[PDB]
């Protein structure tokens, strides 16, 4: 699926790992912490804009959020339903080579493109990379917001 | 124990007739049975104890000790008289068990004593008698050290 | 490959009873177990060796799912009635809550008779399921009990059937989270 | 090698990075060593530290019998000494092992010229060994990090 | 499996393969020691054994001689071990002597005797060096 | 097809010819050739239990509250009212155990015989003063009839019993 764009990297599997097989599940593990990432990213930039109606989400920078909404709740329930759609998500970890559905593929494809093949290939591609650049805009946020006094630009 | 004199003791038969009478020694048998169907075990404690030790007054273990203890016998052999099958499938054949436990080092395992033991007296006789004597020595072991009577 | 679009449908499951959307993420019924040794044990002495053709794991799971939400369904109505003020005659189920109900019956005695009564009604439900292992025609949940008579039709009764299965599993979420809810915050 | 020992498991073949794929197999039995020595060690200590910890002390240790790492000083250098000695004395018994022609990666009881025949209980019973060594190796790793991260020390709600 | 086959696949001889019996632990660890370790002159295996045993030798006499609570409990120990050893070895020549009467195996008048004398200058060797260290310890 | 619980099915060894059946043997125990119990015990059974709580039943009514025959004072509903009738007339409340302990052991002797061979029939002591037995339909009626009212008689002894036993 990434198939060899840009300068820097064009297939970059220096150490090779994809060669010891099972590709499936490494691509399926790439894109679930690409949608992680970039969801995380939003997340980081928009609490700075925009806070929860609720008190206890009022105050409390990024770095403490978590803590905070960890002792409050939020982030256990949120931990609960996350749980609970990857327990149901077991088909990924026996059968990877077996099972045909490609990976990180639910059947949510409201607008459609997918039914297209060339711009699913597009927009694979363009998901991957999104992806790719989202963790790692997440994790340099992290550092420098922790290094930095304030995370809003940081 | 209290001092009462043997002529001023009622006989036992009086125990079993009116349940006060018992009542005023043991204050736990006015609930009755209904506590042990109900669970509630812990209300016989007065006369279900654990305390061990030995009675200071006539040097020996404490009744309710002694009671406590045959009572959980009871169950547990009652419990482990179930184990074997007799007529209905469930339970333990003693034959298969022994033919399972057989490891690297001993060839063909525990193949062939079921014959043995229900074949010839002589062997059941051979293990009978060794546990009755270490069991007889155990038990001289233990009346000494802990004196079971009055 | 319904209710779940991106997973296949499970083999063992079938989607030819009532409530059927395939929806089996955990493999559950996939288990070979046949679920009912579990109520006569292993060879015992009424036992044939027969084939788990009927009880399997989706014939228990099946009738575990009825009996949990008829159960739930009388549960939720229930706890609504009393949770209203209607504590009938007596004089010793009236000043009780909701809450206390439980144990204050258990206290009381009437627990200990329903419990009695229902030992015979499961026993018989337990005989119901040994049948059709021995060579009855007994459906999970079928204990014969239609006045409704709407088999005869072979269509509606389906429908019936299918609307029960959904109330039910709504009415078990309901009671479930109206227990917890009462228990946390007070309110009807 | 996908046929030796320690293969059974939920995870089935574990080499995520490759270290076995193209190894010779002079690389694949040095690996097995290493894994088994390990394992084995590490068995070891969790069972000396949870002795440790329940404060089973010998008689010559009789003032440290509450935290491992803190009972690791009261032993002397020559203690130590001594430690490295044995286990010194038993590698070169098991390195005097390894010149004997028929020697296969941690059967230092000479498994393949005593068994009448090769046999899969025995690959099984190998593969326990390897799983609970390799559990333990985990746990002594965990234990000894979160003895020192946190100071309270097993047993002192850790 | 069978870890328990008859030794050098004889069935009728008295003996069994056991791991004790026939296992590379315990063929590698006899087969390292003097007494059968490959290509050493009987005089070296006498010295080996002698060294081994005489340093090993001291500690009892030292320490549970009737002496062992004077100031001279080492030397006391030390001289006993000497006696012991000096004992020992007239075991060894008039075992040798009559034994092997009618350099090579260990198993002749000469190899025997060549281990016997190694034995004596090892168990000498032995002792003294006990002595020296529990000198000062 | 039992007429009593249709989901499941009615039992081989019932046939409908003892008095009471309904096909009602959801575990299937008149199956039992163990143990010695085989279904003719067991309705020798049901109609002793019956009997006595039939009698029971309308002892523990004590309506005429005067001790049944004269001489027995007092009114009480269970426990107390043995231990005080033991008490005031053990020779009469002894002579009545003795009386049903040798009814019992001639009725086991008659249980045994009835084993082995067919002439003594369940619940059968030829103890009939009408000594009806020519026409079946009316000893039938009159037994069931005693089964069931006997089965109610030991329902409302164990809504007796239930009071006063509990927490
Ligand atoms: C992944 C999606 C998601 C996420 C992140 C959340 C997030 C949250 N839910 Mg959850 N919830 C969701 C989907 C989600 N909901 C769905 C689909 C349902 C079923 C309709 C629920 C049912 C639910 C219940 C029943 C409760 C929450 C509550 C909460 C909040 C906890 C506040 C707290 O600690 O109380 C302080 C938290 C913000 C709790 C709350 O207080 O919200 C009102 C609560 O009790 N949620
Ligand atoms: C085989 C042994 C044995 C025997 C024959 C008895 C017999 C008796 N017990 Mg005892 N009992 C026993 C073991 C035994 N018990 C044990 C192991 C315990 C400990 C849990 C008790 C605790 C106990 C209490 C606390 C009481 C009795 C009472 C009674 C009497 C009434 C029985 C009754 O109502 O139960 C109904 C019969 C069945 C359920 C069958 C009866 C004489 C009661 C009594 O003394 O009143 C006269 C009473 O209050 N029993
Ligand atoms: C739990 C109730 C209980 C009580 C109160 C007693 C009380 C007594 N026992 Mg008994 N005993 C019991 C249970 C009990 N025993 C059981 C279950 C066993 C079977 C092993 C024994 C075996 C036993 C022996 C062999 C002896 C006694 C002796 C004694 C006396 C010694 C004094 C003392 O303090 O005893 C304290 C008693 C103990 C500390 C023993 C406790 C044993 C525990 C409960 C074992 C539990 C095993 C467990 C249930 C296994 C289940 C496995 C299964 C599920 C597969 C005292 C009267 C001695 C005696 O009377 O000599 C004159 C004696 O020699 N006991
Ligand atoms: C199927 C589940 C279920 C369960 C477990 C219970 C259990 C209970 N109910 Mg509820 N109830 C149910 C279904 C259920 N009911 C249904 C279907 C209805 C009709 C809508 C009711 C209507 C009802 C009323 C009106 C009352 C109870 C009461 C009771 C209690 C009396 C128990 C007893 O034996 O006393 C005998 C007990 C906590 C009584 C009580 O004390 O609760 C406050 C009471 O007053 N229940
Ligand atoms: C509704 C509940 C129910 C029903 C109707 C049955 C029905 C039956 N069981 Mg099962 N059983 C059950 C629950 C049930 N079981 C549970 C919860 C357990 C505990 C795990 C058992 C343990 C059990 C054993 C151990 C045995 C039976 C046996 C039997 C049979 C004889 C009747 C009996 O003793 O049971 C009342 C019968 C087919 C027996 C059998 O198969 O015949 C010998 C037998 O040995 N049952
Ligand atoms: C939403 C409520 C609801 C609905 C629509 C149904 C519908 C049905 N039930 Mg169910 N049932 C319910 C609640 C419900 N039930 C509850 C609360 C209980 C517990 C008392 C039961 C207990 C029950 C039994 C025991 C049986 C049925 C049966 C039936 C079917 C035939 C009877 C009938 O009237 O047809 C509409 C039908 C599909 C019977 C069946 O499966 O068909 C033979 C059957 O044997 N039901
Ligand atoms: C059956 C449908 C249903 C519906 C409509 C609601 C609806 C609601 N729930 Mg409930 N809830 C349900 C099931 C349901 N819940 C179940 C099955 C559980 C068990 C996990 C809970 C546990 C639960 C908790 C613990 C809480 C809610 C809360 C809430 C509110 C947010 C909202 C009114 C919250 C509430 O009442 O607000 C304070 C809350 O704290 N729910
Ligand atoms: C990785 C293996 C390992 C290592 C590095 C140590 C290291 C140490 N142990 Mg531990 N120990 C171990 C395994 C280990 N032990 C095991 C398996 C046991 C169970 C028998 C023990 C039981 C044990 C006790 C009871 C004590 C120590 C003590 C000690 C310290 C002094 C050495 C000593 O007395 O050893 C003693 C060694 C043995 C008694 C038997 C070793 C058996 C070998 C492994 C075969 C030292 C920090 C002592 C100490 O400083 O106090 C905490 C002490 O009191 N250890
Ligand atoms: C209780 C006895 C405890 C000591 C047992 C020793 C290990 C015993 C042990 O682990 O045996 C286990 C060993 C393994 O057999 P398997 O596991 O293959 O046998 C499976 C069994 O179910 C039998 O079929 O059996 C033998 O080799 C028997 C001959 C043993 C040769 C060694 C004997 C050493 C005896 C002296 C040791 C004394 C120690 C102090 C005693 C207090
Ligand atoms: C570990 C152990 C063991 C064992 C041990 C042992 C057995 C030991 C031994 C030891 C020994 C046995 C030692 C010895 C040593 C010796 C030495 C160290 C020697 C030296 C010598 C010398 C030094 C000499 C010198 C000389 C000579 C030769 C002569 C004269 C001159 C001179 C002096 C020069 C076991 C496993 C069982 C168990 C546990 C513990």
């Amino acid at each position: 699926g990434a198939d060899g764009p840009e300068p820097t990297t064009k297939n970059f599997d220096p150490l090779g790992l994809a060669e010891k097989g099972d590709v499936l599940f490494y691509r399926e593990a790439e894109l679930k912490h690409c949608r992680l990432a970039m969801l995380a990213v939003v997340g980081m930039v928009v609490p700075n804009f925009v806070r929860l109606p609720g008190d206890i989400y009022q105050g409390v920078s990024v770095v403490e959020a978590h803590n905070a909404m960890v002792e409050k709740g939020p982030m256990v329930q949120l931990l609960f339903w996350l749980s609970l759609f990857e327990i149901i998500t077991a088909p990924l970890t026996w059968n990877m080579q077996a099972k045909d559905r490609e990976p990180g593929d639910f059947s949510l494809d409201p607008l459609g493109f997918c039914k297209d093949p060339e711009k699913k290939k597009r927009y694979q591609l363009s998901e991957l990379k999104n992806g790719r650049l989202a963790m790692l805009a997440f994790s340099g946020m992290i550092t420098q917001a922790v290094l930095t006094g304030h995370g809003f630009p940081y | 124990d209290a001092g009462v004199a043997p002529q001023e003791i009622p006989l036992p038969h009086e125990f079993l007739v009116n349940r006060d009478l018992i009542a005023q020694l043991y204050p736990s048998f006015s609930k009755g049975l209904v506590p042990f169907f109900s669970g509630n075990w812990s209300e016989y404690s007065d006369f279900l104890t654990f305390k061990g030790g030995v009675n200071p007054v006539t040097g020996g273990l404490w009744l309710t000790d002694t009671a406590h203890h045959h009572l959980a016998l009871a169950v547990l052999f009652i419990f482990a008289g179930h184990m074997y099958r007799t007529n209905w499938g469930i339970g333990h054949s003693m034959k298969e068990m022994l033919e399972a436990h057989k490891g690297p080092f001993t060839g063909e395992g525990h193949a062939g004593l079921y014959e043995i033991l229900t074949t010839s007296w002589h062997a059941q006789l051979a293990i009978n008698l060794a546990m009755i004597g270490s069991l007889s020595i155990i038990v001289a072991h233990h009346m000494y050290a802990m004196p079971p009577y009055p | 490959s319904k209710s779940i679009p991106f997973a296949p449908q499970p083999a063992a499951l079938d989607g030819s009873l009532p409530g059927d959307v395939g929806f089996d993420p955990l493999g559950l019924t996939s288990i070979d177990f046949d679920w009912a040794k579990w109520i006569v044990p292993a060879r015992a002495s009424m036992r044939k060796g027969d084939e788990p053709v009927v009880v399997d794991t989706l014939y228990w799971m099946r009738e575990a799912e009825l009996k949990h939400c008829r159960v739930a369904m009388l549960a939720v109505v229930g706890w609504l009635a009393v949770d209203m003020g209607l504590r009938l005659p007596g004089t010793k189920y009236m000043g009780l809550s909701a809450i206390s109900a439980h144990d204050a019956m258990v206290s009381g005695g009437n627990m200990v008779v329903m419990l009695h009564f229902a030992l015979l009604l499961e026993l018989i439900n337990g005989a119901a399921i040994f049948a059709a292992a021995q060579g009855s025609g007994r459906k999970p949940g079928d204990f014969c009990l239609d006045p409704l008579g709407l088999a005869k039709d072979s269509a509606k009764s389906a429908r019936y059937q299918l609307s029960e299965v959904k109330n039910g599993r709504l009415a078990m979420l309901a009671f479930s989270g109206i227990a917890t809810q009462a228990v946390l915050t007070g309110h009807s | 090698v996908k046929e030796m020992p320690g293969v059974s498991a939920p995870l089935g073949f574990f080499d995520p990075l490759g270290f076995a794929s193209k190894a010779s197999p002079e690389t694949i039995t040095k690996y097995r060593e290493s894994e088994l020595r390990h394992g084995r060690t590490a068995m070891l200590a969790v069972l000396g530290w949870a002795f440790t910890e329940a404060g089973c002390h010998l008689p010559v240790f009789p003032n440290a019998g509450t935290n491992p790492l803190a009972a690791a000083g009261q032993v002397p250098f020559w203690g130590w000494a001594q430690i490295f000695a044995f286990c010194g004395v038993i590698e070169f018994v098991q390195a005097k092992i390894r010149e004997r022609p028929g020697f296969q990666a941690g059967d230092y009881i000479g498994s393949g010229d005593l068994m009448d025949e090769g046999d899969d209980q025995w690959k099984s019973f190998q593969t326990k060994e390897l799983n609970n060594g390799r559990l333990a190796m985990l746990a002594s790793i965990g234990l000894i990090g979160q003895t020192a991260i946190f100071g309270q020390n097993i047993l002192e709600q850790s | 499996a069978n870890f328990i086959k008859p030794y050098n696949n004889d069935p009728f001889v008295g003996h069994l393969s056991t791991p004790v019996t026939t296992s590379a632990a315990t063929k590698a660890f006899l087969g390292n020691l003097p007494a059968y370790r490959a290509g050493l002159s009987p005089l070296l295996r006498g010295l080996e054994v002698g060294m081994a045993h005489g340093y090993l030798l001291v500690g009892p006499f030292d320490k549970l001689g009737p002496l062992r609570n004077s100031e001279i409990a080492l030397l006391s120990g030390f001289l006993s071990a000497v006696g012991l050893i000096t004992i020992l070895t007239l075991c060894l020549t008039i075992y040798g002597k009559v034994s092997f009467q009618e350099n090579k195996d260990l198993l002749t008048e000469d190899g025997w005797s060549q281990f016997t004398s190694g034995f004596l200058v090892g168990a000498f060797g032995g002792a003294g060096f006990a002595y020296l260290t529990l000198l000062n310890l | 097809a039992s007429k009593s619980l249709p989901f499941l099915p009615k039992p081989e060894k019932l046939d409908g010819s003892l008095p009471g059946d309904v096909g009602f043997d959801p575990l299937n125990l008149s199956a039992t050739d163990e143990l010695g119990l085989d279904l003719y015990w067991f309705r020798e059974a049901e109609v002793k239990h019956g009997r006595i709580a039939m009698l029971a039943v309308a002892g523990v009514l004590f309506c005429d509250q005067i001790g049944s025959l004269p001489g027995f004072p007092s009114g009480k509903d269970q426990m107390d009212l043995f231990w005080q009738v033991f008490a005031e007339k053990p020779n009469v409340v002894g002579a009545g155990v003795v009386a049903v302990s040798i009814l019992e052991f001639i009725s086991g002797i008659a249980i045994t015989a009835g084993r082995k061979d067919g002439s003594r029939e369940a619940g059968d002591f030829n103890l009939d003063p009408f000594n009806v037995r020519a026409d079946p339909a009316k000893k039938a009626t009159a037994q069931l009839q005693e089964i069931k009212n006997g089965r109610l008689a030991m329902l409302a002894s164990m809504g007796m019993i239930a009071q006063g036993m509990t927490t």
